[PDB]
């Protein structure tokens, strides 16, 4: 059923699950014609397809060239998306296919449901958890990779860089979700967060910088404040 | 003009008869129904006045054998049976007509409403539904269960009503995926129309077979049916205009017939609103819909 708060420890056991956010599949700019009537122009896309375990991070690009001569591009998204989760399902061997996907947003499951026939045993689940994914483009190596696309692409990345060596996936994914919603909330201070002292540095293999133990402690309050503080600002308290 | 006697009536019963029904009580004189026309299959149908529950009751076709009805105490419950001797069976109802014991079905001459709930329903098809190869005629319940309400337990009692899936391999062509699950015309017309009943006449015949049941026994898996093969037209884009105009009569008197108090339980509001104004035959249905908009305003 429906991954919640109460089953929350699931995530992190060695069973395969992956999430599917789609909420970066089909973006536009929308802007105004010369006739000042207004038409929207798609941009490069992903999907962002997680293992929550091990940070594994399957980002197929989705190039422009995909919604050149299609109607409906809202729901066409949905079904392209459940399309390259299932096509990369198959590319992987049987022991490492997923058990469970978590799909983000509800109007996800009937198109992969539908994708994935060939895997009964594959559940396809929803979740009440409202996760930050859609900020992943806020990351900015991510960002990089997907706008200069020229064709659709896949590309794998850990987005727990080293941290895993260290500290557990529970913990993991708790620092991961809290600087995802961080940048949701308020990207310009969350990466003014990130960056501010130039001595710590990102490495060339990884997404977020080599803080030590001592400064992740510092970084995560300070996200923590600008979460709560936005909170503020927004509904004033 | 056929008969169908009783040999006796020794429990009060409420007994059907196609879209008409009577109150007998216990072991009152009652020896059986007359004047049924024939040309149409017909059901006989029975609800206990002690226990209301387990409608039950007995499809038909009189130019198929001679039947009667007599309570075996073994079940129960009141049972069709098969007259085997003609000259025995001819002199039973001459003498039960003679004393004026029997119900005459109560057809208005102008009145085409079992004609039309029944049109396409063959006995031979009833009889494939449901599996009881020694008799003529078929039984039906309540509380029966269909061989897919079966998948999600006693096969030999089940309504053997064809399987429809609209998220399963039978209804998506690989690769077709999104275009066969948001326009189902493949599955309908290639898959079941062409492959499995063969044509629309045998399609239209299970639709009303299902219909029946759900409003006579209350039958659920039956009302799922109905539903299912209505959904399965309204949801394909590439119907042949025949089978829509077909379909708008057919369920016009459907909801026309059916009991203003059971709307509640037997019309499934996803399913009408969807066919009505969402989907591909929204416009497809004015008979219908204009019936649905004046008697189950609610529903919509
Ligand atoms: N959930 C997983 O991905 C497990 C982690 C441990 N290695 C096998 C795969
Ligand atoms: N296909 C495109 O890139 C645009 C996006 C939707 N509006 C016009 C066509």
């Amino acid at each position: 059923g429906a991954m919640n708060s109460s089953n929350y420890a699931e995530l992190f056991n060695n069973d395969i699950k992956l999430f599917v956010d789609d909420t970066n599949v089909y973006r536009v700019t929308v802007h105004k014609t010369f006739e000042g009537n207004v038409a929207t122009k798609a941009i490069n896309g992903c999907i962002f397809t997680l293992n929550p375990k091990t940070g594994h991070l399957f980002l197929k690009i989705i190039h422009t060239s995909v919604w050149a001569g299609q109607k409906r591009l809202s729901q066409l998204a949905k079904w392209k998306t459940a399309e390259e989760v299932s096509a990369l399902v198959r590319s992987l061997p049987k022991e490492e296919q997923p058990k469970q996907i978590i799909v983000t947003r509800k109007a996800m499951l009937d198109p992969l449901e539908v994708h994935m026939l060939d895997f009964p045993n594959i559940a396809i689940r929803p979740t009440e958890l409202r996760l930050p994914f859609s900020a992943a483009m806020s990351i900015d190596k991510l960002s990089d990779v997907v706008m200069k696309a020229t064709e659709p692409q896949m590309v794998l990345f850990n987005i727990y860089d080293d941290w895993l060596d260290r500290i557990s996936s529970y913990t993991a994914f708790s620092r991961l979700t809290l600087l995802l919603r961080a940048l949701k909330t308020n990207e310009e201070s969350a990466k003014m967060i990130l960056l501010s002292d130039p001595t710590i540095t990102i490495k060339s293999y990884h997404l977020w910088p080599s803080f030590t133990d001592e400064q992740w402690i510092t970084i995560e309050s300070q996200m923590r404040d600008l979460i709560l503080t936005e909170y503020g600002r927004k509904y004033n308290v | 003009m056929n008969t169908v006697p009783f040999t006796s009536a020794p429990i009060e019963v409420t007994i059907g008869i196609d879209q008409y029904s009577f109150n007998v009580k216990e072991n009152q004189p009652f020896h059986g129904i007359k004047d049924i026309p024939i040309g149409h299959v017909h059901v006989i149908h029975f609800q206990h006045a002690d226990n209301s529950s387990m409608r039950y009751g007995y499809w038909f076709d009189c130019r198929m054998g001679n039947f009667y009805i007599q309570y075996d105490p073994k079940d129960g419950l009141y049972k069709m049976m098969e007259e085997r001797d003609g000259a025995k069976f001819e002199n039973i109802v001459h003498n039960f007509k003679e004393r004026q014991m029997m119900v005459s079905y109560p057809k208005i001459d102008e009145d085409d409403t079992w004609y039309n709930l029944t049109e396409f329903v063959q006995m031979d098809k009833i009889r494939k539904i449901v599996r009881k190869d020694e008799n003529q005629f078929s039984y039906v319940d309540s509380s029966m269960t269909t061989v897919q309400e079966n998948e999600l337990s006693d096969p030999a009692h089940s309504l053997n009503y064809t399987v429809i899936n609209f998220k399963s391999r039978e209804a998506i062509r690989p690769g077709h995926e999104m275009e066969d699950f948001l326009d189902k015309s493949y599955y309908l017309n290639t898959v079941m129309l062409q492959g499995i009943f063969k044509n629309s006449s045998n399609y239209f015949g299970e639709l009303q077979f299902a219909f029946l049941n759900a409003m006579f026994f209350g039958n659920y898996g039956s009302s799922l049916q109905w539903h299912a093969m209505i959904e399965l037209i309204c949801s394909s884009a590439t119907v042949p205009k025949h089978m829509l105009d077909k379909l708008d009569e057919i369920l016009y008197y459907q909801i026309k017939t059916l009991p203003e108090q059971y709307s509640d339980i037997l019309l499934n509001e996803r399913v009408w609103n969807i066919c009505l104004y969402s989907s591909f035959q929204k416009n497809s249905l004015h008979n219908t819909e204009k019936i649905m908009e004046n008697k189950y305003p609610e529903l919509l």
